[PDB]
């Protein structure tokens, strides 16, 4: 899960209003590309490449009616509503499976780092950050559970895989340290951490290199 | 303390030599876990074979409670299992009769074909306490129309079935489960205590048979001394319109308790109530993601009804795979309850349980956890059990698995432990290492591209060259852009570039 | 299935009846109608009516059987309480056949 | 079944659905279709077949469409009876497939 | 062809997976088309190297008295020559060196 910088808005939100219009009017074509240039073609929550992808409240529809139309409230999340199956994490989960949640108790990537919550083991488990207590771990607990980073085993199986092939390289950079001056070695690892911003789960792949 | 010495003591004369014999077969304790164990545990140590079937020579020692057999089809594993219920027979027909006849090897088909003395030996050795440290039996058959035939030697197995068969005779005591279930568990008069025993070595494990009796004795337990029952009857026949019902059902219980007064010490059993209660639990705590299992009348027909991950379904509702796990279960469950009385938990009775291909049928997930709580249900019973499925050998300890090699012609001697530990490992590493098949189809041409690939990145000192880059591509057209097998090539690129880049500033 | 209407017509022109036939089907409706708590209700109902009354004509004995019934009818309108025409099928059968066939009362 | 019943015998019946079992317990219409299209080259890219049945009392019955079926099926009976060609096999192996053998096998009838 | 019927059984389509799965790892197609873990997750042996791993990073990277026991647990458990120590020593490898890193910054 990463920090996002949410930077301009969309002319179509304007127009729309709550109460009087649904979700099922707006045109979805004139929302996407705005989302595209704020998260890079990849998940809001879980950092897949999207290619089955929906647009989600934040806060959803049923509870929040008058956050409905807002450009702070919408993300681009992996799955559909359309294709058979069930999806099991992220926007689809937290509305049918998740259940019961307070919405307060969640990590909105727009707003908050989600790196002092969240760690990634290489292991492949994603678990609350070294020393939480009160809030801080139940924001952490509850993201973890109500997205279904762990559960879904299809995600859980992608990134544990993704960060075990990169393990050798990691392993190998940090041996080379010994014999470089500062410089070349911290340019090597810049070098690096540029290219995981083209990867998937690339917080994941972060935290193994740094 | 020599249990036969006992018995033959008791036999020829009293009081005294029965209760050493009975106090042997009955003594034991709870442990920090809160289970009973027998003082005196009864197991197979040892088996060997001789000339039988394909085996020429073997030798297999058993653990106390859990032994998976594996290898690759026609390796003998079937064999193995079937040799045993043959010698376990011999102690079923003499527990149910003196002078009782177990069943006996084929001269048709047991004896290997090239076998050049022309007979065949199945010799087991069992174990019952420290006073009887040894029961031999051997089981012997030669081929047809050979001039010179070979006795089997079933004295110890008569022996040791009498014990259990006279002591019972003269006071109740726990009785050991011997039961087989084979591949065909999954192919379309009062009750006795002793019909435990039967079909126990073939034919166990039902689904019809247990439907059936579940739903009898739902029947039976939908809702007190014989004096005082007398006495409710007499006074309700004299009341009889409306009280008729309640009659019949106070008739039915009187009957019932004059038969259990009428009955022999040999035959004691626990209510109906009871059993039910125990087959209950012992199916929800086994079987994977059934967590109850119920009768209902309610819509006019008699349906047995489970809740599955979850959900109240019809049993009706389950797969093949699980119903007839369930079936085996209940099965198993059924019997421990008829033949353990006086135990607490029926369930930590003594006896042998042999299981052939156990995941028969079952979908990948529930392998993966369908020998988690075998033992924990039944923890005085020696599973015997034969498979292929690496999902289920994850969850099994080294110790416990028997291994065929792959190149085994049938000469050898011993099946051993793997070198791996199983318990906990990857199932691609199970694969490879204790099942011998690669991860990879060696049959399909793309599975070797990423070993390819490889090669040729590591034969060009490390660049892309224009070989390489095609082989790439090819991997990133068929597999795909997130692929597994793309990120590994990938992999590869980087750090051959950051290796050679460390070989440049060594050479300047 | 012998609750389904058209099963009537099942066989009814070819000699014998389904006798057969007519058990299950008997057996199912008294399924449904012990099922039908309510009459189970009644029934127990009139079930602890009957055992108070011969409590207070004198037999004490009776007196353990009576408080498991008052506990049993207790559950039952605990129970979420909500008449079945399978009972009335029921009745009108029996009726018809005691009345018609002189042996069976 | 319908493709072998008529490769065997001029007008012969394949199987049938069964009221009973095979009409889905909430189905509003109250009938159950099982519709196919086969193909066979480029003169004949479609041979559709529909099995239906219908529940007991309705207003209307559902009748099964095999006709399709039966003319392919017959082209191929005819054509063989006057010149032998090679015929498709149609063949269902289910988990019934396990069974033990008996080791004693019938004479030669023929 | 993918089977995954609703709680009623129902379905309208069967889609195929999103991965290729001719000539792919039979571990991978387990978890992404079956849907099953490769490792079981109810043996407890399962989540040893995830929970030592934890105890590392909880302790600035180095081995203390908790982390050696379990580190010891895994060596006694798969072997000296198992893919788990190899990744328990890698772990330990890298996150000294990145704790010889934060020092030295
Ligand atoms: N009498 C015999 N002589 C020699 N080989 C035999 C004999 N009977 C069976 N076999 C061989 O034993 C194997 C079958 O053993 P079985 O236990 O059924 O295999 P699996 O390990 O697959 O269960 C086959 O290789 C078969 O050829
Ligand atoms: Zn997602």
């Amino acid at each position: 899960m990463r920090e996002l910088a949410r930077l301009e808005r969309p002319e179509i939100l304007d127009q729309y209003i709550a109460g009087q219009n649904d979700w099922m009017e707006i045109d979805q074509s004139a929302v996407w590309p705005k989302l595209t240039e704020m998260q890079g073609g990849f998940c809001a929550y879980c950092e897949c490449r999207l290619n089955r992808c929906h647009i989600e409240h934040f806060r959803p529809r049923g509870k929040f009616p008058a956050l409905t139309f807002i450009w702070n409230n919408l993300f681009g999340s992996c799955g559909d509503s359309r294709k058979s199956g069930g999806w099991s994490r992220c926007g689809i989960y937290k509305d049918n499976g998740a259940g019961a949640y307070n919405a307060d108790d969640l990590i909105k990537p727009d707003e908050e780092n989600p790196d002092d919550y969240l760690l990634f083991l290489t292991t492949g488990e994603v678990v609350p950050a070294i020393g939480l207590t009160g809030r801080a771990l139940k924001k952490a607990q509850e993201t973890i559970r109500v997205f279904n980073l762990n559960g879904d085993i299809k995600l859980f199986g992608s990134r544990r895989t993704a960060v075990q092939a990169i393990m050798p390289n990691v392993e190998y950079l940090y041996t080379l340290l010994e014999e470089f001056d500062e410089d070349d070695w911290n340019e090597m690892l810049r070098d690096e951490l540029e290219k995981i911003e083209s990867d998937e789960y690339k917080t994941a792949l972060k935290h193994a290199w740094t | 303390g020599n249990l036969l010495s006992a018995f033959e003591l008791y036999q020829r004369n009293v009081g005294e030599w029965f209760e050493m014999c009975r106090d042997y077969i009955q003594d034991g304790h709870v442990d920090e876990s809160g289970i009973f164990r027998p003082d005196n545990a009864f197991y197979l140590r040892r088996l060997t074979l001789k000339d039988f079937r394909r085996f020429s020579l073997l030798e297999i020692k058993l653990e106390e409670d859990l032994t998976v057999i594996i290898g690759n089809n026609g390796k003998g594993k079937t064999s193995i299992l079937y040799a045993i219920a043959k010698t376990l027979s011999w102690f079923v027909a003499n527990i149910l009769k003196e002078g009782g006849s177990g069943q006996r090897l084929s001269e048709m088909t047991d004896i290997k074909n090239d076998a050049e003395d022309r007979y065949s030996d199945v010799s087991s050795t069992f174990f019952f306490g420290k006073g009887l440290k040894s029961v031999p039996i051997r089981l012997s058959r030669s081929a047809l129309g050979t001039a010179e035939r070979r006795d089997s030697e079933v004295k110890p197995a008569k022996d040791l079935a009498d014990i259990w068969r006279v002591i019972n005779e003269v006071n109740t005591i726990n009785l050991p489960t011997f039961a087989l279930y084979n591949v065909e568990r999954s192919q379309p008069r009062r009750e006795e205590r002793f019909d435990a025993y039967s079909q126990t070595l073939g034919g166990a494990g039902r689904f019809d048979h247990f439907v059936e009796w579940y739903i009898y004795l739902h029947k039976r337990t939908v809702s007190s001394s014989i004096k005082e029952l007398e006495q409710q009857v007499n006074d309700l026949q004299r009341t009889v319109v409306s009280v008729k019902s309640l009659l019949e059902q106070m008739k039915f219980k009187l009957s019932e308790a004059i038969e259990r007064n009428d009955a022999a010490v040999s035959s004691r059993v626990l209510t109906e109530s009871v059993q039910k209660s125990i087959v209950e639990k012992a199916i929800c705590s086994v079987v994977p993601s059934i967590s109850n299992i119920w009768v209902e009348m309610i819509t006019g027909s008699d349906l047995v009804k489970v809740t599955n991950d979850g959900h109240d379904v019809t049993i009706d509702q389950l797969s093949d795979g699980q119903r007839v796990f369930l079936s085996l279960v209940a099965d198993l469950a059924r019997r421990m309850v008829m033949l353990n009385p006086l135990l607490e938990n029926p369930l930590e009775g003594r006896g042998i349980v042999l299981i052939d291909e156990i995941e028969l049928h079952l979908h990948p997930k529930w392998q993966q956890e369908v020998i988690l709580n075998l033992r924990s249900a039944f923890p005085n019973i020696q599973f015997i059990i034969t498979t292929h499925s690496p999902i289920v050998l994850s969850t099994i300890e080294k110790r416990c698995i028997r291994e065929f090699e792959p190149n085994d012609d049938g000469d050898q001697s011993f099946l051993d432990s793997p070198d791996m530990q199983t318990k906990g490992s990857e199932n691609a590493q199970i694969l490879e290492q204790v099942m011998n098949v690669h991860s990879t189809p060696p049959g399909i041409a793309e599975s070797h591209w990423l070993g390819n690939f490889e090669l040729l990145l590591l034969d060009n000192s490390g660049e892309l060259d224009n070989h390489s880059q095609v082989l790439y591509d090819q991997i990133k057209a068929h597999f795909g852009i997130d692929s597994i097998e793309l990120k590994k090539a990938d992999s590869l690129i980087r750090i051959n570039k950051m290796k050679n880049k460390l070989n440049k500033i060594r050479a300047e | 299935r012998r609750e389904e209407r058209f099963d009537a017509y099942s066989q009814t022109l070819g000699g014998a009846g389904r006798f057969d036939h007519f058990v299950e089907w008997y057996i199912y409706l008294h399924k449904r109608t012990v099922s039908d708590i309510s009459s189970s209700i009644k029934e127990l109902e009139q079930q602890v009516n009957d055992l108070q009354r011969t409590v207070d004509g004198g037999m004490v004995s009776v007196k353990s059987l009576l408080e498991q019934m008052k506990f049993k009818l207790s559950e039952a309108i605990e129970r979420n309480d909500a008449v079945l025409t399978e009972s009335v099928q029921k009745s009108i059968v029996e009726k018809a056949i005691c009345s018609v066939v002189p042996s069976i009362s | 079944s319908w493709f072998v019943a008529n490769i065997l015998k001029e007008g012969g019946s394949g199987q049938r659905l069964s009221e009973m079992t095979d009409i889905k317990n909430d189905a509003e219409d109250r009938y159950s279709d099982v519709s196919s299209t086969f193909f066979f080259g480029k003169g004949l890219k479609s041979v559709p077949i529909r099995l239906s049945r219908s529940a007991l009392g309705t207003a209307e019955r559902r009748d099964s469409e095999v006709k399709p079926a039966k003319d392919l099926a017959d082209i191929w009976r005819v054509i063989n009876e006057v010149n032998t060609i090679n015929l498709p096999t149609f063949a269902l192996y289910n988990v019934e497939r396990s069974q033990p053998f008996n080791r004693n096998i019938k004479d030669n009838t023929g």
